[PDB]
């Protein structure tokens, strides 16, 4: 019975990151922590970190609890309003071809390529999910916490008032808050050199 | 070296023997000194003739035998022993013995030599002022030296045939640089070695495994002509690995009385359809741009800089449409009969020295640019645009004396020679440049405009381009409908094949082709047929050029790359200022090209695989 560090978690895990989590996961969750710190009876304070620690690891899709609203990719044009702690899958620049980036990713160099006898603001698509719905996400104005080398399954905040089309989130930095973590699952299949590999269309993927 | 110093060896100079590079510029000298007094005569050549000529040298009036040879009097090659190709190992060609003979053609000239060496007391070698030329004096120095081993030997110094620099170039007689001919015995050296070696190697190889493709074929390597080539087939393949990707992009267009205004997406283009098309939608759905800035800053088109033989051979293909080969003939031909300076320089500062008003003022009888010319003068004087190199040795390429009696292509480069130095004499073109951004529901688009005040330098440059872009008036707080909001698709366009300027910028940038030989080296490997000129006219590599360069670079080391011939040049220039000898330069560079040499020798198996995705099997 740990149904009562679980609220006083529930409660804590809202309030300071606006993260909602399944009951039967939380329970599970913190018999481990109590299991892998065994020596010790730990704080509230110790205990909500290290829940947090174990949900920034966690896979949204296997968590199977809904964050977003219904028929959100139903709806053609939009506006969402409150506090959403998502996943991003997969993230990409598009204001860059796939080709020139994936050559600077492989560190080759291609000065010569570019010689002549003669004499642009960044936008990364975010694949995000609450672990059952999958929208994207646009650096609509720079977000410069946003980066190409955030590890797949990293978890971030999306929050305040949001216009949306055709499953695009058209996100302003003071609508975004990265969170951390990494999903083990996604750094296989997602990373940079394998998401633009997909965009030159490299096989074996 | 000092006056007193000089004239002291002068004395009891009775006849001067004085040889030129060519006859035409022996007659050419010969003609100046005399003031058209010389005397003709003839050699035991036919096509190099004596003028003689009564000069006053250093305060002893002497008798000039002004004679010629024709480039270079000797022949380096091994013995006789090694040079039948089955008679030694490639490999022993790196240690086997060099020397240096006089070929038959030659031996007149060689033997003309020494008749006068024997009726005169002093020597002037008047050969071209570049390491070639220094190299050819040293030739003729040791055929003299065999007559007479005492022989007063002097150097005339040199960088254009006018009365003038000729006249100057006896009262400041100098001795002759031996470092700067060792640099080019040590050149010559490596290149028969390391040429010899490679070149038999493959050939035999590549004749043995596909003989009815390569028969009675020369399959031959040049220290430089190898990265020149890796080049070609460097950029042939980055083309043949890119991939195109189609990009999205908001077009904004807004029609005027005499014109349409383009408006530019701050945003520039996406690689995403739906990233491009959430933008586009929310454009469609209150379209109406407002004006947001409209500012306007001075715009300034800079003048040519200096011109130098690598940015004549540049613009002569790209503006002109004569290859490098073809221009250096031509810029040697108009600098023997004294219409330009010597064209092989790296310098690109003009010399406090040197006159530029008088240059200028040279040119003004001319019906098309003359006027210019004397708009400089109005306007104060010359105002040179100076680079930053100078060999200290010539000063840039420009127009020592007016002419209007040139024809063809010799006319067409005297021309842009001239233009170019009063282009480079002359101010900056001034202008200015506006640009006015609008907002269209929360999306920033920009037109530009241009508008010239002063074209200047380029009224008698019409090489280079400036137009003006008018646009119409904007006020910043207006409101406009647009006349078109589009959605247009686009597409990353691959690198294009090598120009022959393409390729001299990549040579130039990785230190290879040094000492104005770039034209030689992409002449060797279009004339071996390794490359071809698409109708483009670009550089496309054969099935053999492409072969090679993709065969040595399987064997791991990366020899199609620039970086040893790059280190051999490099020495070649320590040599020249005494910061390096000959000696431990020749060690070094053999000892390296011999290992690479045994390396390929060892894996000579990947040429033939390589080779083989062109040529199919064989054995
Ligand atoms: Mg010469």
């Amino acid at each position: 019975n740990v149904t009562s560090i679980a609220l006083r978690a529930e409660t804590w895990l809202l309030a300071a990151w606006h993260v909602k989590v399944p009951p039967m996961w939380l329970e599970a969750c913190i018999n481990w922590i109590q299991e892998e710190n065994n020596n010790v009876n730990l704080s509230q304070a110790q205990m909500n970190k290290q829940v947090f620690e174990q949900w920034l690891l966690t896979d949204l899709r296997d968590l199977e609890h809904p964050l977003l609203p219904d028929g959100i990719l139903e709806i053609p044009k939009g506006e969402l309003n409150g506090f959403y702690a998502l996943q991003i899958n997969s993230l990409v620049d598009v204001s860059q071809p796939a080709y020139s980036q994936i050559q600077k990713l492989r560190g080759k160099n291609t000065t010569n390529d570019l010689v002549t006898a003669e004499a642009p603001s960044r936008m990364l698509m975010l694949q995000l999910t609450d672990g059952i719905v999958q929208i994207q996400g646009m650096e609509y104005q720079p977000i410069p916490i946003l980066h190409s080398d955030l590890p797949p399954g990293t978890k971030i905040l999306i929050y305040g008032n949001i216009s949306f089309r055709l499953g695009v989130l058209l996100l302003k930095p003071e609508n975004v808050k990265v969170l951390g973590g990494e999903v083990d699952a996604l750094l296989e299949e997602y990373a940079q050199e394998k998401v633009l590999a997909r965009l030159i269309g490299e096989p074996d993927l | 070296f000092s006056r007193a110093a000089m004239e002291m060896a002068l004395r009891g100079v009775r006849k001067v023997l004085c040889v030129a590079e060519k006859n035409d510029a022996a007659k050419g000298i010969a003609d100046l000194l005399s003031n058209g007094r010389m005397r003709r005569r003839e050699g035991l050549s036919k096509f190099n003739k004596i003028y003689e000529f009564d000069y006053h040298l250093y305060g002893q009036n002497v008798t000039m035998v002004m004679t010629s040879v024709s480039g270079h009097l000797l022949a380096h090659d091994f013995q006789m022993q090694f040079r039948k190709w089955q008679s030694c190992n490639p490999l022993v060609l790196f240690e086997a013995e060099i020397e240096k003979y006089c070929p038959e053609n030659f031996v007149d000239i060689k033997k003309t030599l020494e008749r006068e060496t024997r009726q005169c007391q002093a020597l002037v070698i008047w050969t071209d002022c570049d390491r070639e030329g220094e190299n050819i004096g040293f030739e003729i120095i040791h055929v003299c030296k065999a007559v007479k081993p005492n022989l007063q030997v002097l150097r005339a110094r040199f960088s254009e045939i006018t009365p003038h620099a000729v006249r100057t170039a006896c009262e400041n007689l100098t001795e002759p640089d031996q470092r700067v001919s060792d640099a080019v015995d040590v050149r010559q050296e490596l290149d028969l070695r390391i040429g010899a070696a490679f070149t038999r190697f493959q050939t035999l190889r590549l004749q043995r495994i596909f003989p009815e493709v390569l028969a009675e074929q020369l399959i031959s390597y040049g220290s430089c002509q190898f990265p020149t080539l890796g080049f070609v087939v460097e950029r042939f393949k980055a083309i043949q690995a890119f991939v195109p990707e189609i990009f999205h992009r908001i077009k904004v267009t807004h029609d005027h009385k005499d014109g349409i205004v383009e408006f530019n997406w701050k945003r520039h283009r996406l690689f995403n359809h739906t990233a491009c098309l959430v933008l586009y939608q929310l454009c469609v759905e209150d379209p109406m741009a407002t004006v947001v800035e409209v500012r306007s800053k001075p715009k300034s088109k800079w003048r040519p800089q200096a011109l130098d033989t690598v940015e004549l051979e540049k613009l002569a293909s790209r503006k002109l449409r004569i290859n490098a080969k073809e221009t250096m003939r031509i810029a040697e031909k108009l600098y023997t009969q004294g219409y330009i300076s010597y064209p092989r320089t790296e310098t690109n500062i003009f010399p406090r020295d040197l006159n530029l008003t008088v240059l200028v003022e040279q040119q003004t009888p001319d019906p098309r640019w003359g006027a210019f010319a004397q708009s400089i003068l109005e306007r104060g004087g010359p105002t040179p645009r100076n680079g930053n190199k100078s060999d200290q040795a010539h000063p840039p390429i420009h127009p020592t004396k007016y002419t209007n009696n040139l024809q063809g292509d010799e006319q067409r480069l005297y021309e842009f020679i001239v233009r170019h130095f009063l282009a480079c004499c002359s101010q900056d073109a001034q202008g200015q440049e506006t640009t006015v951004e609008i907002d269209i529901a929360q999306e920033r688009f920009v037109a530009h405009g241009l508008m010239i005040l002063a074209r200047n330098y380029l009224d008698v440059y019409p090489y280079d381009h400036w137009s003006d872009k008018i646009l119409p008036v904007y006020e910043q707080g207006s409101h406009f409908q647009p006349s078109t909001v589009e959605m247009v698709d686009g597409e990353t366009s691959p690198p294009k094949l090598l120009t022959e300027a393409d390729l001299i910028a990549l040579m130039e940038k990785h230190g290879i082709g040094t000492d104005a030989t770039h034209a030689e080296h992409i002449e060797t490997i279009k004339a071996r047929m390794y490359v071809g000129l698409t109708p483009d006219k670009r550089f496309l590599p054969g099935h053999l050029g492409m072969g090679l360069v993709e065969g040595y670079d399987s064997m791991g080391y990366e020899m199609s790359k620039p970086d040893l011939r790059a280190e051999l040049e490099a020495d070649l220039k320590l040599i020249c200022d005494g910061k390096k000898d000959k000696f431990v330069v020749l060690r070094q560079q053999v000892q390296k090209y011999k290992q690479v040499f045994i390396e390929a020798v060892a894996k000579a198996k990947k040429l033939d695989e390589a080779l083989a995705q062109y040529f199919g099997n064989g054995t």
